[PDB]
């Protein structure tokens, strides 16, 4: 039961379901208006739940909320990664220079 | 004791290509707010979209060439009830000018390559476009390319041009368009004549449809007897290595059998024959695992290995 | 100001200030084991804070801090944005099949 291949299989069955899962169209979700995704981890999430709390239990379909819910607690795991370990001034600001970077580079702003 | 009073002061202004920010107050002769409102937003032309929102403002990527119009309203709900008051709306007019004066046949194209000129950042990303001048349009008529990427707008200087010297297509070698990018590619082609009104033409395009991805890199077949040995590098582009796609196709060049395989890896071993000669080549596709599916790479040079 | 240059500004003033802010090695801060900087917004800025504390806004330190301070309210702002619109099923599948794609991009 691994991690890196998940989301491959993952993703191709939310490739499929689609059409099943779109079906309900009344449902609003959360979807943040800017595209950093890793973010709204929170918010991600909390929508997957709200469409699994209204979604019919199927077969194919039932296998894809819990590679979701898997996914999450890979996520969960590095979340809690992040603060749990205090190393040496600095290795601190060492990081914070590849953050700051990063947004500079990568983000859009 | 609630009747719901639709927004006020309601505005759409345009803040960029293809971009607009529609803007509304809550009514202050709403009821002392003792509990939470929100509102719904309703899109009408030129596609139509509704959506909800806990603030008073909301940003719109959408082309503006056709007009544009949208409704706001406020929103209450718990559980026992829905309420929802009456529409607030305002309206974008379309463009002055003649349906004939408009360009025909939008098409863009991009194109990672490797940035040597800039140690500031890896990768450049170009932009070609070409279109049509259209039927009604005038003969003394000009046109205007300009793009966006995110918060950067540029307009065209490198324009190709048909016999009456009106632009016809264009060329950046440098764009603000990031290579593994994920934002909408918003194109604008206006126009200009003393003697009539023409048209503009706007079209939002996704990187991953237009972007040309390049061939993948040295490939070379070795014959090591009864065996092939086929190796490639993952084609110029920002995208890493895990997230590649690759058809290898071995033609058997003495009666034509065929073996194509669609795999990730960046190397392949087959059996063949001592007796025949083959031709080799490689195509690249970004993986279905990074981005939404894409363009194949052209198939690399034909490379005849065996005998 | 505006952000971008915000932030090329607060790189620079960071680089200046290193010798400055080494001091205390009794202080331990806790510093992520991976590159998802997205994920530790809150663990970073809460590094930045267990300083502030600690150092002597004097001199341009002080400006340091305070660029920090912007770059926190912009990334709130962000967080802010990630559920202030609620739309419909396939937009948010679009967005969580466009999520799972930047993780297997950047890994």
């Amino acid at each position: 039961i691994p991690t890196s291949a998940l989301v491959k299989e993952t993703l191709a069955l939310l490739s499929t379901h689609r059409t099943l899962l779109i079906a309900n169209e009344t449902l609003r979700i959360p979807v943040p208006v800017h595209k950093n995704h890793q973010l709204c981890t929170e918010e991600i999430f909390q929508g997957i739940g709200t469409l699994e709390s209204q979604t019919v239990q199927g077969g194919t379909v039932e296998r894809l909320f819990k590679n979701l819910s898997l996914i999450k607690k890979y996520i969960d795991g590095q979340k809690k990664k992040c603060g749990e370990e205090r190393r040496r001034v600095n290795q601190f600001l060492d990081y914070l220079q590849e953050f700051l970077g990063v947004m500079n580079t990568e983000w859009i702003i | 004791k609630i009747s719901l009073l639709p927004p006020v002061n309601f505005t759409i202004k345009v803040t960029g290509l293809a971009q607009v920010l529609l803007q509304w107050k809550p009514n202050p002769d709403q009821e002392q707010r003792n509990v939470n409102l929100e509102y719904q937003v309703k899109i009408n032309a030129p596609k139509e979209d509704d959506y909800e929102t806990r603030i008073t403002e909301s940003k719109c990527v959408t082309i503006l060439h056709k007009g544009f119009s949208a409704s706001v309203r406020t929103i209450l709900q718990n559980d026992h009830s829905l309420l929802a008051s009456s529409w607030a709306s305002a309206e974008l007019h379309a463009p002055p000018g003649s349906p004939g004066t408009s360009i025909v046949n939008l098409t863009c194209t991009t194109n990672t390559t490797e940035d040597n000129y800039s140690r500031l950042r890896s990768y450049q990303v170009s932009l070609h476009c070409t279109w049509l001048v259209g039927t009604d349009a005038p003969e003394d008529t000009q046109y205007f390319l300009y793009y966006r990427y995110g918060s950067w707008t540029e307009e065209c200087q490198e324009y190709s041009k048909d016999t009456l010297g009106r632009n016809i297509a264009c060329w950046f070698p440098r764009t603000f368009i990031l290579s593994k990018g994920r934002d909408w590619l918003a194109v604008l082609v206006n126009g200009s004549s003393k003697h009539s009104a023409i048209r503009p033409f706007d079209q939002l395009f996704a990187l991953h449809a237009i972007d040309q991805i390049n061939p993948p890199l040295n490939v070379t077949a070795e014959i090591e007897g009864t065996r092939l040995s086929i190796q490639w590098e993952k084609p110029v582009s920002a995208f890493p290595i895990h997230c590649f796609d690759y058809e290898v196709k071995i033609h058997n060049t003495r009666n034509g059998y065929l073996q194509i395989e669609k795999l990730m890896t960046n190397a392949f071993i087959s059996i063949i024959d001592d007796l025949s000669k083959y031709d080799v080549q490689v195509r690249a596709a970004v993986s279905s695992m990074c981005r939404e599916a894409g363009l194949w790479s052209e198939w690399s040079q034909p490379i005849y290995v065996g005998n």
